[PDB]
RNA sequence: GCUAAACCUAGCCCCAAACCCACUCCACCUUACUACCAGACAACCUUAGCCAAACCAUUUACCCAAAUAAAGUAUAGGCGAUA
RNA sequence: GCUACCUAAGAACAGCUAAAAGAGCACACCCGUCUAUGUAGCAAAAUAGUGGGAAGAUUUAUAGGUAGAGGCGACAAACCUA
RNA sequence: CCUCCGCAUAAGCCUGCGUCAGAUCACACUGACAAUUAACAGCCCAAUAUCUACAAUCAACCAACAAGUCAUUAUUACCCUCACUGUCAACCCAACACAGGCAUGCUCAUAAGGAAAGGUUAAAAAAAGUAAAAGGAACUCGGCAAAUCUUACCCC
């Protein structure tokens, strides 16, 4: 096969970039994932998952105006066009993010905790114990990989040493350094799990090919399994 | 399948062939502030307007000569609207199409499953004059319907396809520049700029001095026959119900420097074989040889402004309906 | 339905599929051309 | 952070170097002498190559810092494709301008008088609309890229038909393909306006001033509005390779040197490619400022001063259905500070000429609901168009 | 122009491509169909350009030439010999030269 | 690459087995060439170098069939040429060390003409010979000028 | 003009037009370069006339008056080409010592045959040329068996030709 | 199936295939902008045709001509008939410098020449 | 008496001997048989199975460096087939 | 180059109901329920009539991809050149 | 008298009902001689950086969801021309002058395009229709077919 990935662009932009679907096929052309194929043509709106990203030639905490809250085909969350200085970028909208707003991106860890306003990005050492948090990093400066889907929130449960422990939406505890940045609140579209597809055709519009007709006998894996909760996952060496 | 006819053509003696296809007799001749404004129009596009991009000479006929022509038409229509009160209500168009479709003559299909069968020879002129002024009332009639003209139309002993002419099958359009619901259906003066392929310099390099006037005449005959026949068919005249009054229109064709002036009079649309079996009406096209408007434009001044070429532009535009 | 019309010709496909450059692009295709020169064929590729 | 561009799309490193190049004293044996690659010999190190001669179709430009007009300070450039985030008030900050709602009473009064109207005016403008939107081409529904300049040209000619009544419309011309340039400082920021596209109503007579010197000095108390956190230069090309020269667009001695009305068109067939109304008004404001500044710098020098003779430039901006009208008065060229005399701009925004056009009959339930033609005509909008056209000669 | 010879590459700013002894050989052919009075029909090689037929006729024969058009005429491959192997009638170039000066 | 019998049992399955060496990346210093080399080696090469008392001794004593390395034989050629030319680039400022390390390995000194071809494969040797025998052609003008002059010398003698 | 594409009008339909001997290569060697250039154009105009006449003879289904004229003009220009090429070859061999005008090299191929690659003219060098580096001037080790089979076929054909040679000789000695 | 025995010409294949293949005429220019063709005069072959007024050589030779033995011209003959007089007449006078053969005609390099014999840069 | 029938020569087979084949011009790895442009990728891995063992599962001759002879011997091998 | 599924960028869908539709009637178009004819046939699966769908998980043109110890499958052990 | 065709483009094919001469269902076969002419179509473009949130649907109102097909600027570089190629036919894929397959635009209603009967007779059996007294599913596995145009209900 000849499969070049569309993920080729090297410069951040807010322009929607033309994507190329895969069909569930690898770079060898063979199916690796079953069930993927043929939805509506979708364009990619690049998301900046690093909220504390000062503009070139600037240094510290900075504010950005929320201009638009838009629909994203590529995720289950809404996205927010925000702008500060001479830069516009896409971020993940919080639950009550409205257009014309002002949000703060901060890197300051004070002696006191801050009154956590929803939508604002603060360090986990600046956040109070018990704050509903979204978009968290595992290392300082890695960017947000966790708590990103719609309506998802995690909880700051304990600030100990230079570490901040959190509850991930699978109810799993995760320990990181306090200098990691986390947005406050819940991700938008909190009723996304109450959507009704209603239609096999709507699933094909979302790009989900139907399930296989072959009957499979259930195995030993199949019954209900009450496992203990996994131990806390640490990213602090 | 119809022959595409291009008024602005590279083919030699296309005036004679177009005279056959349209049944036209060509007859040589015709049936201070203005100077300052014309010289301003030339020097605005040649010296003053600072151009960011270097103008290559392949682009000159589209960057310099075209804006000079429609600026000149706009200014000389606005300034002569006092003297001619119809030019105030006239409709000035910039690069609008003028289509005409007609049938003239028969052939017998030479090969294939349709061999031996009568086929009409259909032609379609597709034109886009640079400017065109369309009045709401028809102009006067130059010469009377049933004029004589002991001159005789050219004939060809050869298929129309030999003067490079090709066939295609597309939409048959008959348009004057606007639709049939436009109140301004009649035509006044058309303004044409010959393209960069058909320049005097190239037509001297390719041993076609004889054909400098040919392309002027051919563009005139094809363009004015197309616009004037379109007007007649907008009034509801065709080959089996011919024109009861003569339809006229004039045209200035230019290369940027040299200008020629033409007047056409459609007296017939009966160009098919059955309608032209005993038709004595012949369409007429009067015209003049090309003349330079200026000599050279040296920095900030026109050397050889010929006020006669302008007085002819002024008189054409000063033609009015009765 | 009725069979036999399985060849739907397309010159781009016939040159991309069984042409000289594809043949030389694989070593096995090189041996296909070598096998045909040894047999003495007048049409080594398409 | 996440970095854009995946490894499989990023170009690969060359193969690791043959070990014979690390063994000192050895002359490696390569395929350079065979003039063709061989898989069983060392890969040579070819020296860098240059053509030596200049081939225009294979040119390679110098690095950006080695360009002659390269400056370490940034000049922020507004051109015809800049779309301001904050729009009108960003333009007002960038041009040091006070906005006044509506057009001047001097202008709206030139047509309040009823001998300055056109004969059968409403039907003539309806014919212009119908020709632009229905009768223009062989296509059933003409597109915006055709109908918008057609409607503007035909409105200009319909207004130009009043040379019977006013024999001072003969000192005008409508220039296309004209480009102006103007550069100014603004809170230690270097801004440039490169104005291109549209029509320039060029006249021999300067437009008369609108506000008295008492109103001009009364502008010294309006604080320009700021829009934190947005930088005043959010959507202007940050250029580093630029020149600073004023340009009216016309070499010296042009017969029609004064800007009267800039005609700006939003012709794009697609709504994302069309400007929002606020952005279009902002573009008109900065273009009128650029023309006025270029005139002031041409005639009065590169000095910074409150202008003894203010410079008036108008602009009409449209997409073919909605119109906006602007009159701009340059009262100063001392712009680096936000305090003192401000410029003035009278804006009549969002003036419909017609609500809708039906190019085909609307036949619902076999009865013609909507007839063909314009829906919701506004002769007040046309009267404002004529007033701006007859400003200066009526 | 010439057949079956390598042409020297031209780099911008270089000498004129000059041929001294051309191996281009043409035939004046009677037209099969009716043609205008200014048209002369030729059979020319496949590698001869209309710019070079004009230059050839104006340099060697001093014929003023106004227009040149060319087409490629296909020869039949339908005919078969006694071995059922198709015999190819060749392909040639036809050129229509419209004379100058009337 | 070989086969085996399941559990040392000839009446069991014959299966395919590949036995690979333990490969170690390590750095070596060559005294003759004065350069550190990072080479993937086996624990065998390490002892074979310990028994040789040095990397240079291992390279210069071990022949091709036991070196089993194009890198090893190119190293042997470079080392053997630095020795043949008494290269004054080995420690250029310090000829006493240069002489001492050259005297330590004097026993492997071969002529330079027989050292330029050590470790060359046949394709590299064919290219070497072609490059040294290239010889752009001489003009027959010069040839016939020499001929005319020799015959005119004979005529001038007569 | 075109009257030079046709013959003399008094020769039209004369069923035989006499001629003269074709130019011999030694006579063309006696003449100089400029005269050989002019004679090339004289012979070129004659060949164009003769080819025109032969095509019109085919058109009218009549014999060409004398085809030996066309054959002899082709021989004359072949001899002229030979003379000019010999003069250039002699000067090239004198001045550069190279025996061919176009550069080239003996190279191998993707098929294992040894070929005379004639060089092409390029503006960029070969290491930067795309298409040139796509071409393979080397045979990978799967070509040697086909080379051996090709040699064996050539040996099977030669042995056949030489056995028949001897069989034919014995049949001749049987008759005589 | 398709015909794989006839010659592949530009008459076969789709539009793109037909326009991209030609018939072997050499190029006389390049393509730029809107598929616009720029003809370069120096890439157009110029026919160097001599004056034929006063020329005594006709296309055929008279049959009353003496037969001549064929003698292909060699580099030895060219040396003996072109530069050998100069070299002999300069040696007998005694002014042959064996380093300046450039005066006798020798071209050291073929670069800088308009008609280079190797590699050949001139048409027939 | 129709259809027919007859026919000796193309050539071929096995050996012997002997080391076989590549630049008229031009074109040809791109869609080969294409005058003419910024690249670069690059070769090396034990055959297996039919079959025989009257199934099959370890096993089951495959030129490897002039004849002969030692010798179907020593050896090997579900100590069987066989080697 | 058939077909199964996919990628890229395309195209088509009259009229009526209701205007909300993997909505109904209904062409073109896609399929193939039932019957008759045909059964070395027009056809190595067709014809005539009758039918299912026909703005949709639709139909379809072009180029590309996945290859046999495999691929692909809304599982018929379907389809991967009669 | 039929017209469910047709005329173009695309794809495919590659001289395959043009002229002359000639033989042996009924007279598109063989050889020769000719022809398709560019404006339609193909064949495109200097670099580096930089820019590009606001569907389409008559785009207006209006409602959406599955969230979409069309945009630059700055600074260097840049003189020159109308080359090359496709263009025919009764045609392609199905072994065939095959009742099959075959994309798009117009005409879809004809100005294009075509012919169901070699001549006769008028038996059976068979095919395709049309009409049929009285009856009206009695037929048959079954209202299959045909004709009408039509109710209610199980199981899945
Ligand atoms: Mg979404
Ligand atoms: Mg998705
Ligand atoms: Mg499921
Ligand atoms: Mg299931
Ligand atoms: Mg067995
Ligand atoms: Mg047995
Ligand atoms: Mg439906
Ligand atoms: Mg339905
Ligand atoms: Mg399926
Ligand atoms: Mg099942
Ligand atoms: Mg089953
Ligand atoms: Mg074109
Ligand atoms: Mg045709
Ligand atoms: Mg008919
Ligand atoms: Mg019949
Ligand atoms: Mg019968
Ligand atoms: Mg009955
Ligand atoms: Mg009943
Ligand atoms: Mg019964
Ligand atoms: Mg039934």
């Amino acid at each position: 096969a000849n499969f070049v990935s569309w993920k080729s662009r090297t410069k951040y932009t807010i322009t929607p970039v033309k994507m190329r679907k895969s069909g569930g096929r690898d770079h060898t052309g063979r199916i690796r994932v079953h069930g993927i194929g043929g939805g509506h043509k979708q364009r990619y709106r690049m998301i900046d998952f690093l909220r504390f990203r000062p503009e070139e030639t600037k240094s510290g905490p900075f504010e950005e105006k929320v201009i638009q809250v838009r629909y994203d085909p590529c995720r289950s969350a809404d996205i927010a066009l925000v702008a500060g200085g001479s830069r516009k970028r896409w971020i993940i909208a919080t639950e009550n993010m409205q257009a014309g707003d002002t949000i703060l991106n901060s890197n300051h860890i004070g002696r006191m905790a801050v009154a956590a306003r929803e939508g604002d990005a603060h360090p986990l050492g600046a956040l109070p114990v018990g704050t509903l948090i979204n978009n968290v990093e595992s290392e300082p400066g890695r960017g947000a990989q966790y708590i990103r889907a719609a309506g998802t929130c995690g909880v700051l449960l304990r600030k100990v040493n230079g570490t901040a422990i959190i509850q991930l939406p699978s109810k799993r505890q995760m320990q990181v350094l306090e200098t990691c940045v986390a947005t406050v609140g819940r991700v938008s579209n909190v009723d996304h799990n109450k959507r009704v597809i209603g239609k096999a055709g709507r699933n094909r519009w979302l790009g989900k090919r139907p399930n296989s007709g072959r009957w499979h006998r259930k195995g030993g894996w199949a019954g209900r399994k009450i496992r203990p909760l996994p131990p806390m996952k640490s990213y602090v060496k | 399948m119809k022959y595409m006819v291009y008024p602005q053509t590279f083919a030699l003696n296309a005036d004679r062939w177009y005279q056959y296809f349209t049944k036209t007799v060509f007859l040589s001749g015709l049936p201070a502030a203005l100077r300052a404004v014309a010289c301003d129009c030339l020097l605005q596009e040649h010296f003053y307007l600072r151009r960011r991009r270097r103008v290559h000479r392949y682009e000159e006929s589209e960057v310099i000569s075209l804006p000079f022509l429609d600026q000149l038409v706009s200014t000389l229509v606005g300034l002569l609207s006092p003297h001619n009160p119809a030019l105030a209500a006239a409709a000035l168009d910039y690069r609008c199409p003028v289509h005409f479709y007609w049938v003239r003559g028969e052939e017998i299909i030479p090969r294939g499953h349709r061999r031996g069968r009568i086929d009409d020879l259909r032609y379609q002129i597709d034109d886009k004059p640079n400017n065109q002024i369309r009045i709401s009332k028809q102009l006067a009639e130059f010469v009377p319907l049933d004029y004589s003209v002991p001159i005789e139309i050219p004939t060809i002993k050869c298929k129309p396809d030999k003067l490079p002419l090709f066939k295609r099958q597309y939409e048959n359009h008959i348009f004057v520049g606007s639709k049939t619901a436009d109140p301004c259906c009649y035509g006044h003066t058309q303004f044409h700029l010959l393209p960069d392929k058909l320049r005097r310099e190239r037509l001297l390099r390719q041993n076609c001095a004889d054909q400098i006037e040919v392309v002027f005449r051919a563009n005139a005959i094809a363009s004015l026959f197309a616009w004037t026949g379109a007007q007649a068919m907008y009034q509801g005249f065709w080959s089996e119900a011919d024109v009861t009054r003569p339809f006229v229109s004039q045209a200035v064709i230019t290369d940027g420097k040299y200008f020629s002036f033409f007047c056409y009079q459609l007296n017939t649309l009966a160009l098919t074989t059955q309608a032209d079996q005993n038709n004595p009406r012949k369409n007429i096209c009067w015209g003049t040889q090309s003349k330079p408007l200026y000599e050279t434009i040296e920095d900030n001044d026109v050397k050889g402004f010929n006020d006669d070429v302008l007085l002819q532009i002024v008189h054409f535009l000063l033609n009015r309906p009765k | 339905k009725a069979r036999g019309n399985e060849y739907q010709p397309s010159n781009i496909k016939r040159k991309n599929k069984h042409g000289w450059v594809r043949r030389l692009s694989t070593p096995a295709g090189v041996q296909v051309i070598l096998r045909r020169m040894l047999k003495g064929r007048k049409s080594l590729s398409h | 952070a996440y970095e854009w561009g995946v490894r499989s799309t990023r170009k690969s490193e060359p193969p690791p170097l043959d070990r014979v190049y690390e063994i000192p004293g050895l002359e490696p044996i390569t395929f350079a002498g065979k003039m063709h690659f061989v898989p069983w010999l060392a890969r040579p190190i070819f020296p860098p190559w240059d053509r030596g001669y200049k081939d225009p179709r294979f040119y390679r430009s110098p690095p950006l810092h080695e360009h002659p007009l390269y400056k370490d300070q940034a000049c922020y450039i507004f051109h015809h494709r800049c779309r301001l985030l904050e729009g009108v008030k960003q333009a007002l900050w960038l041009t040091k301008t006070k906005l006044i709602e509506g057009l001047p009473e001097k202008v709206l009064s030139l047509v309040d008088d009823p001998r300055n109207h056109i004969e059968n005016q409403d039907e003539c403008v309806l014919n212009v609309i119908s020709h632009a939107r229905l009768w223009q081409t062989t296509e059933e529904i003409p597109k915006r890229e055709t109908y918008c300049p057609v409607i503007v040209d035909n409105l200009i000619q319909l207004c130009k038909s009043q040379i019977l009544k006013h024999p001072s419309l003969a000192r005008r011309i409508c220039v296309q393909n004209s480009t102006f340039s103007a550069t100014w400082n603004r809170e230690s920021l270097l801004l440039q306006v490169r104005g291109s596209g549209g029509a320039r109503l060029s006249t021999k007579d300067p437009l008369p001033t609108i506000a008295s010197r008492e109103e001009i000095e009364a502008t010294k108390n309006h604080v320009l509005e700021t829009f934190y956190p947005i930088s005043p230069i959010i959507d202007l090309h940050e250029c580093n390779i630029y020149d600073v020269k004023n340009d009216t667009g016309f070499q010296e001695g042009y017969p029609y040197p004064y800007p009267h009305t800039l005609y700006l068109l939003d012709k794009a067939n697609l709504r994302p490619h069309r400007l929002q109304p606020d952005q279009l008004r902002a573009k008109m404001i900065l273009f009128a400022f650029g023309s006025a500044l270029a005139q002031a710098r041409l005639l009065y020098g590169n000095d910074a001063k409150v202008l003894e003779q203010p410079v008036v430039v108008q602009s009409v901006g449209t997409d073919g259905r909605v119109f906006h009208f602007l009159v701009f008065q340059l009262n100063t060229t001392d712009l680096d500070c936000n305090e003192g005399v401000k410029n003035l701009a009278w804006v009549d925004s969002d003036q419909l000429l017609y609500q809708h056009f039906w190019c085909l009959p609307v036949i619902k339930k076999r009865v013609v609901v909507e007839p063909v033609g314009p829906v919701g005509f506004k002769p007040e909008t046309f009267r404002k168009f004529l007033a701006l056209y007859l400003h200066g000669a009526a | 122009m010439a057949r079956n010879v390598v042409y020297p590459l031209y780099r911008l700013g270089g000498p004129q491509l000059r041929v001294f002894r051309t191996n281009f050989f043409i035939q004046l052919v009677r037209p099969g169909v009716a043609q205008p009075e200014d048209t002369v029909q030729f059979r020319i090689p496949m590698e001869m350009t209309r710019v070079d037929l004009r230059n050839y006729l104006e340099g060697i024969y001093n014929v003023p030439v106004a227009a040149v058009r060319t087409r490629v005429q296909h020869g039949s491959n339908k005919r078969r010999d006694h071995r059922n192997v198709r015999i190819k009638k060749p392909d040639y170039k036809v050129a229509y030269v419209q004379l100058a000066h009337g | 690459l070989g086969q085996i019998y399941a559990n040392n049992d000839k009446l069991s399955k014959r299966l395919k087995k590949v036995w690979k060496p333990q490969l170690f990346e390590r750095e070596f210093y060559s005294e003759i060439l004065d350069k550190k080399f990072t080479v993937t080696v086996t624990m065998r090469t390490l002892d074979l170098i310990d028994e040789a008392y040095g990397l240079d001794f291992y390279i210069l004593k071990t022949p091709k069939e036991d070196l089993c390395s194009k890198f090893g034989m190119d190293l042997k050629r470079g080392m053997l040429l630095r020795l043949a030319r008494q290269d004054p680039q080995l420690h250029p400022e310090d000829p006493e060390r240069r002489a001492a390390i050259y005297d330590k390995y004097k026993e492997f000194a071969i002529p330079e003409e027989e050292a330029e071809w050590v470790g060359l494969t046949l394709e590299e040797a064919i290219e070497k010979q072609r490059l040294l025998e290239e010889k752009d052609p001489v003009p027959l003008f010069k040839i016939y000028v020499a001929e005319l002059i020799q015959q005119l010398q004979q005529q001038a003698l007569s | 003009g075109l009257e030079e594409f046709f013959d003399d009008p008094k020769n039209w339909g004369q069923e035989k037009v006499k001629s003269g001997a074709a130019w011999t290569c030694q006579q063309l060697r006696n003449k100089s370069n400029e005269d050989l250039h002019k004679l090339w154009y004289v012979l070129l105009k004659e060949r164009n006339m003769l080819l025109t006449l032969e095509q019109e003879a085919k058109r009218q289904r009549l014999p060409m008056p004398s085809p030996e004229r066309l054959d002899k003009v082709v021989d004359s220009m072949d001899a002229l080409d030979k003379v000019v090429q010999e003069r250039e070859d002699a000067l090239r061999l004198l001045q550069t010592g190279q025996e061919r005008a176009r550069p080239g090299a003996w190279r191998r191929d993707i098929f294992g045959r040894i070929i005379w690659h004639k060089f092409k003219q390029w503006v960029i060098p070969w290491h930067l040329n795309k298409r040139y580096n796509r071409k393979r001037f080397f045979a990978l080790p799967y070509v040697d068996h086909f080379l051996r089979l090709e040699r064996e076929k050539r040996a099977r054909i030669k042995a056949r030709k030489e056995n028949l040679e001897r069989k034919k000789a014995k049949i001749l000695l049987k008759k005589f | 199936g398709a015909d794989r025995m006839s010659k592949w010409t530009s008459k076969r294949g789709p539009r793109s295939f037909r326009g991209r293949k030609g018939r072997g005429a050499k190029g006389i220019g390049f393509l730029t902008s809107g598929w616009r063709f720029v003809q370069i005069k120096e890439m157009v072959p110029e026919f160097v045709v001599p004056d034929l007024t006063g020329f005594k050589l006709k296309p055929y030779v008279s049959y009353l001509a003496p037969e001549s033995e064929e003698t292909p011209l060699t580099a030895a003959q060219l040396f003996s008939e072109a530069v050998a007089p100069a070299i002999e007449k300069d040696f007998k006078d005694g002014t042959f410098d064996p380093d300046n053969l450039e005066k006798y005609g020798f071209e050291p390099t073929q670069e800088g020449k308009l008609f280079q014999l190797y590699p050949r840069n001139f048409l027939r």
